[PDB]
C-alpha cells in the first residue's frame, strides 16, 4: 500500500502550528495541536518537488508499516498545504511529539559532553529494541546516529528518519547502495563506493549503534577531527574504535567490542547483541528514567 | 565537516578539516 501524494488534502481545519522547534536543510519542524481534540504533535514541513519524491514516499511507506512500535516515533498522517501559483506547496508530516529533542542535543547541553554509563545503557537498549522490530521485518535503517534518536519529555526513546531505509523481500537478501552519514558508516557499506561487488545487510545498523554509544560516552564519533573524506579512508583500515577512558566498566567496553567488529560476517546479530550483559541487565530502569528526565529539564 | 557531501551520502554530520 504505497502512498499517492496527489490524494493528500489541505490541513485547513485539522491541525494548527504552535511554535517552531527545528530547522535544517530538510525543512522545518513545528509543535502542533489538533484543533478539535487539542492533542500534541510534531509537524515536519517540506515543500514538494519531484526531485525529493522517492525519499518522501519511502519515509511515509516505512512509517505506515512500522511506526506503531513504541521505540519508533509514531506517524499520524500527512497533508499538503496548497499555495498560490507562484509559490510551492508544502507537505506536512504529522508525528508523535518528542519534546526532549535529540540525543545529540542532550550531549551538547551536558557538562563535559558525556552521559552517565547507566543512561547510555538504557538508551542503547531502547535503540536495539527498535532495530530488532525493524530487522525482523526485513528493514535496514541505514542512518543510525544520535541525531536520529529522540527523547520524549518522559525519557522515552524513539527512532526517526526513514527516508533512506531499505526494505528487503527475503531474509537472507543483501544491499549495495552507497548511503549513510560518513562517521557512522560501517566498513562494509563504505566498501560499496569503490567495489561494485560488495554487499551489506542488517549488521551495518549494529556498527552504527556502536558508534552512537561512543558518541554518548565521548561527545563525538571517532575521527571527528578528520575531514569526512579522510574518515572514509580510515574507517575500513584502522582497527576497530575503542573507548578512550579506562574508567568505563568492563561491561561497557565489552559491548563496544561486540558492536564494532570490522568483519561483518563475524559481527554478532541483533538477537545476540540483545543478550549482552550491558543491555540485558538493567534492574534499576525506573530510577534511571527519572534521572534522565530530571537531567533533561535541568539542561534548559 | 558538517555540510560536506560526497556523492550519494548524507551531509557529513560531524565534520570538516
Amino acid at each position: 500500500d504505497e502512498i499517492d501524494l496527489s490524494a493528500l488534502r489541505d490541513p485547513a481545519g485539522i491541525f494548527e502550528l504552535v511554535e517552531l522547534v527545528g530547522n535544517g536543510t530538510y525543512g522545518q519542524v513545528y509543535k502542533g495541536r489538533h484543533v478539535k481534540t487539542g492533542q500534541l504533535a510534531a509537524i515536519k514541513v517540506m515543500d514538494v518537488t519531484g526531485d525529493e519524491e522517492e525519499e518522501i514516499k519511502q519515509e511515509i511507506n516505512m512509517l505506515k508499516k512500522y511506526s506503531h512500535h513504541r521505540n519508533i516515533a509514531t506517524y499520524y498522517g500527512a497533508f499538503i498545504k496548497k499555495n498560490p501559483p507562484g509559490m510551492d506547496d508544502q507537505l506536512w508530516l504529522v508525528m508523535e511529539f518528542c519534546g526532549a529533542g535529540s540525543v545529540t542535543d542532550l550531549i551538547k547541553n551536558t557538562k563535559g559532553n558525556t552521559l552517565k554509563e547507566e543512561w547510555i545503557a538504557y538508551i542503547c537498549r531502547e535503540i536495539l529494541r527498535g532495530l530488532s522490530h525493524l530487522h525482523q521485518h526485513k528493514v535496514i535503517h541505514r542512518d543510525i546516529k544520535g541525531q536520529n534518536v529522540l527523547l520524549t519529555e518522559n525519557a522515552e526513546v524513539k527512532l526517526v528518519d526513514f527516508g533512506v531505509s531499505a526494505q528487503l523481500d527475503r531474509t537472507v537478501g543483501r544491499r549495495n547502495t552507497f548511503i549513510g552519514t560518513p562517521y557512522w558508516m560501517a566498513p562494509e557499506v563504505i566498501a560499496c563506493d569503490e567495489n561494485p561487488d560488495a554487499t551489506y545487510d542488517f549488521k551495518s545498523d549494529l556498527w552504527s549503534l556502536g558508534i552512537t554509544a561512543i558518541e554518548m560516552a565521548e561527545g563525538a564519533p571517532p575521527l571527528c577531527d578528520m575531514h569526512p573524506m579522510r574518515a572514509l579512508f580510515l574507517i575500513p583500515r584502522n582497527p576497530a574504535p575503542r573507548l578512550k577512558s579506562k574508567k568505563w566498566s568492563k561491561k561497557f567496553q565489552s559491548f563496544i567490542e561486540s558492536c564494532l567488529v570490522k568483519n561483518h560476517s563475524q559481527r554478532p546479530a541483533t538477537e545476540q547483541l540483545m543478550k549482552h550483559p550491558f543491555i540485558r541487565d538493567q534492574p534499576n530502569e525506573r530510577q534511571v528514567r527519572i534521572q534522565l528526565k530530571d537531567h533533561i529539564d535541568r539542561t534548559k | 565537516s558538517w555540510g560536506f557531501i560526497y556523492k550519494t551520502l548524507k551531509s557529513s554530520g560531524s565534520c570538516s578539516c
